């Protein structure tokens, strides 16, 4: 038998840290030293259990311009990646009015998980100031839990790109949700 | 005896290994036990080989410059299986050669049967993960320390680490803060998260520094000639390579350049002990329209590779072909062209030649893809196949040429 | 070309042999013609070896004193195949050890696998009827022709001929009968049916006359110890044995000599030929007591190793052992005492010694069998146990000691 | 599986052939060139039908000082081989007479064959005359039948020792009535 290819696809607000993760995490890069890329999406080779999977991620734009276009990548997925920052609350927003709503339309019993993304700017002074000046928090884990149930979502997970803390246990339970 | 202390040696660093699950370095150190005990009784005139018939198995056999047949009998057997549980099937033949005409002399039929079993087993095997991708020998990093206050005589030294499976940069580096944060206190150990050749002269002496970069291994042209299965690739490797963004860290295509770097260990893998010390390093920069050429390069070869298949990846395909003429997020191939390819160098023969191959491959993409959606798609098709030929017509444009 | 004639007929013979069933002698064609094509690629600089590396296979190879690599490696095949039907499993390795390099080299590794496949399973075989005894790799016959009107210069000629299985005295005759006589007629055809060397100086010179005896393979104890497996002592075979009864025909002990007939073949069997001139011959007279001796020893290793095995045989157990105590037909080992061990030549030293093993032999068959009878045999057991003891008196009398 | 050993007893008049018969296929030799023996009994390897067999051929006393100890070797016989000569008509006699009846009580199952010897006798001018002057001619073929599927044996068979003509059948079926 030859290896199975797992379609994956990234969707999330613009500026979460989407192409950030999937660059760092298939190149087996430090965000600071990717070589850049003029080419989208990404192939990771992953190990589930005693077998390789080929993991094959889609990504996706986030912004309005591409509402219309963005779905023709939707046939075929196997599971989806729901990506919002801990550190924007837009981003969560988004990810209960928008996104989980826009793929649960089209792809209805597709399997998705909930992303939480740049979680190392919890620990971030400036950030967090930013955050308090508008009266907010960065999302925690258990909020997030929360979220994911009501949406149902298949589990909740959060990465740093940044400290890469996270980041192998994100595409793990991709693979294991989209079997 | 030094033999014996060797031996010694090596064989309870390969109930670590075997305890750690390191197969391929126990093997090793079944490999050198063996050809020692085979140099030695070939001098007594016991045996007639030595050191040598396991060079092919490993150069490293060369930094081994009570005993008897039915010992180095065992010992043979002990290799063998040891390469079984490796995953090394390939190199079995190699210590089977040894000791056939000691089974046929001694008229050991049964033994003669075993051992053609597992060679038959072996090959069989060979074909299996050649095709099914299975046989995950392992990835390979480069990992230095800093820090004379911690690390001591390690500061400042570097070395080839090798690591099970598919080990990602995530999962060693973590791995080495658990380790050292353990070893040195919590809030003492920092990871240094640039490729860059570091110097101490900007390093806080109050901690521990760990620069943990990926790699992979490096062959010149001879060497990819020499070596023609993805196994020869995998096996006796010395060289290692990791790329590096820079300007003269990472910008716009007319100004992006890269680094090569290759590393050279002072033994090769597999080796005796899963990490060796870089022996030498040297560099090769690219320009901007080299990085261009080079990246243009890696994606037609990527996508005939796909094309040009019997089991053939639909998704696979897809992703590779949708990431190369339906780009939302980055660039585009375009933006070579466009600060590259207008009116400099005429070395774009180079530049051209891979934008015609190109073109070519993304249609023979289009056109292998045309024939593997359940219409669910199709729509979808035809977006890509509508981006395919507009972009078609913007480098025939810029080119003057057709497309 | 000469070697290409030479193929030409030894690849006819080949079929020829293959259609006749005769498939040891098939593949002795098989690897004349590898060794050929092998020499001639050797001297080319094409291939390493040549006719000696097929020598071990068999020495005929000697005889031998278009082509290309790929020609050479569908002939190794060939006689890999050829050696598996003629069941001389024990064989398959030195051709293939040949082709080995060559499949590496390619990097074929299914083929190197159905090689090492083969290997297995011949090595599986070979302990299979080593213990089984179900190869039978041929009988061994003198024919000898006598009648210038009909056989011409095939008249006085000699061979050793070769046949299948286990093909009886009897059954090689008729089939010498039935050919003979449907090529010069019918009444025309007479088998001497006798051993001696016979001069034509009494043969009807109206007749055809063919005589045929049975021999065996022939070793000295220097050959006996080289081969020490049955296959090896039916492989290589050259010289050939058989015993005629004479007196100074068949008499009395006291009187019975025995001539040991050593024949040596032109060629060693197996061989492009199922028959082969007779070289030379000569011959060995033996004494009465000297038969007496040799014909004891011959029934005590018999009993021996009966008793001592693992599978006792019940049967042949009984069978040997009845005729050797509870004698009702024949004379009766005690003629040979009777006769020669009363009150000559100090060599009797021999002829005691194995009547001592021999009484030995018995009580330990007896032993064997008193725990295997179902007890329907019991009383049987005691006559021969009775017997075994009545002359067991017999010989300490007569030889002045115990039993 | 290890070789098969089937155990076959001879049993007749004396002086039919039994002996000769039994040294001459077992060692594979005409009768005028046996080495004599001392010993009793034969070990012979047949082939029947792909297999090897181990045959193993008992040789009886035929005459009446006998008649007590011969019947010691009957248990376990898998096979009779009832041996009289084609021209001696008292040979034939007996089958029916002394020797089918001696055997057929012990081993009352046990299959048994009807060997008829000494065929080559039958173009023999001496012997002939001999038969003649009491008034005889040789046993035939198809009286020998007779005799055979009245007193129940399996089939007749008859060979020549010296000719050896219908030496191998005679064994060969003997194997296959055992089985
Ligand atoms: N500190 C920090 N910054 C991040 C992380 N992931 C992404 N970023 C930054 O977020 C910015 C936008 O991320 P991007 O890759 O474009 O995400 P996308 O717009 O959703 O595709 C970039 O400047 C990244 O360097 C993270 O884990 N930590
Ligand atoms: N012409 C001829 N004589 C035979 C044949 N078989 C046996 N004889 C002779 O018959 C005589 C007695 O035979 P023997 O072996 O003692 O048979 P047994 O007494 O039944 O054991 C011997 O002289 C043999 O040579 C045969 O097939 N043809």
């Amino acid at each position: 038998s030859h290896m199975q290819t797992i379609k994956c696809v990234v969707v999330g607000d613009g500026a979460v840290g989407k192409t950030c993760l999937l660059i760092s995490y298939t190149t087996n890069k430090f965000p600071s030293e990717y070589v850049p890329t003029v080419f989208d999406n990404y192939a990771v080779t992953v190990m589930i259990g005693g077998e390789p999977y080929t993991l094959g991620l889609f990504d996706t734009a986030g912004q309005e311009d591409y509402d219309r276009l963005r779905p023709l990548s939707y046939p075929q997925t196997d599971v989806f990646l729901v990506c919002f920052s801990v550190v924007s609350p837009s981003s969560f927003e988004n990810v209960k009015e928008k996104w989980v709503p826009e793929i649960t339309h089209h792809c209805p019993k597709t399997p998705f998980l909930l992303v939480g993304t740049q979680i190392d700017l919890r620990d971030d002074p400036s950030t967090i100031e930013k955050l308090a000046k508008n009266k907010q928090k960065p999302i925690t884990p258990e909020t997030a839990e929360k979220l994911a149930r009501d949406l149902k979502a298949v589990k909740y997970v959060e990465c740093s790109a940044l400290t890469q803390k996270g980041l192998k246990n994100v595409f793990d339970e991709a693979i294991l949700a989209a079997l | 005896s030094t033999p014996e202390l060797r031996k010694t040696w090596l064989d309870s660093m390969a109930r670590i290994h075997v305890k750690n699950g390191d197969l391929s370095e126990a093997a090793m150190c079944y490999v050198h036990v063996t050809a020692l005990v085979a140099e030695y009784l070939t001098r007594k005139g016991v045996f007639r080989q030595g050191c040598t018939a396991f060079r092919v198995i490993t150069p490293n056999i060369d930094e081994e410059a009570h005993f008897n047949e039915d010992v180095l009998m065992e010992l043979l057997e002990q290799c063998a299986d040891g390469l079984w549980k490796a995953e090394r099937y390939e190199l079995i033949a190699d210590i089977y050669k040894l000791i056939i005409p000691i089974y046929e002399k001694r008229r050991d039929f049964e033994r003669l049967a075993h051992l053609y079993d597992t060679l038959h087993r072996a090959y069989s095997k060979v074909t299996e993960v050649m095709h099914s991708g299975r046989r995950l020998l392992g990835t390979y990093f480069r990992v230095a320390f800093f820090g004379q206050g911690f690390f001591e005589d390690e500061d400042g030294k570097e070395y080839i680490y090798k690591e099970p499976k598919l080990t990602p940069l995530s999962e060693i580096s973590q791995r080495l803060l658990k380790l050292y944060s353990d070893k040195f206190g919590s809030e003492n150990v920092k990871m240094i998260q640039d490729s860059g050749k570091v110097n101490p002269k900007d390093l806080d002496s109050k901690y521990a520094y760990i620069q943990v970069t990926h790699v992979i291994p490096f062959f010149d042209e001879k060497e990819l000639q020499e070596r023609k299965t993805e196994f020869e690739r995998s096996h006796n490797i010395r060289r290692f390579m990791f790329e590096m963004p820079f300007t003269q860290r990472q910008g716009g295509v007319e100004e992006q350049c890269k680094r090569r770097t290759i590393l050279t260990a002072i033994h090769c893998f597999p080796y005796v002990k899963k990490r060796i010390p870089v022996m030498y390093q040297h560099h090769t920069d690219l320009n901007p329209i080299e990085v261009a050429i080079d990246e243009m390069s890696k994606k037609v070869a990527e996508l005939r590779q796909l094309c040009s298949s019997a089991e053939v990846d639909m998704i696979k395909l897809q992703l590779k072909l949708q990431g190369s003429v339906s780009v939302q997020v980055n660039a585009g191939p375009l933006a070579y062209a466009r600060a590259f390819l207008d009116d400099p160098d005429n070395k774009v023969k180079l530049l051209k030649e891979v934008f015609r191959q190109f073109v070519e491959a993304c249609g023979q993409a289009l056109a292998v893809n045309e024939r593997l959606i359940k219409e669910d798609q199709l729509e979808y098709q035809e977006e890509m196949k509508a981006n395919y030929r507009e972009m078609a017509k913007e480098l025939s444009e810029i080119m003057h040429e057709q497309l």
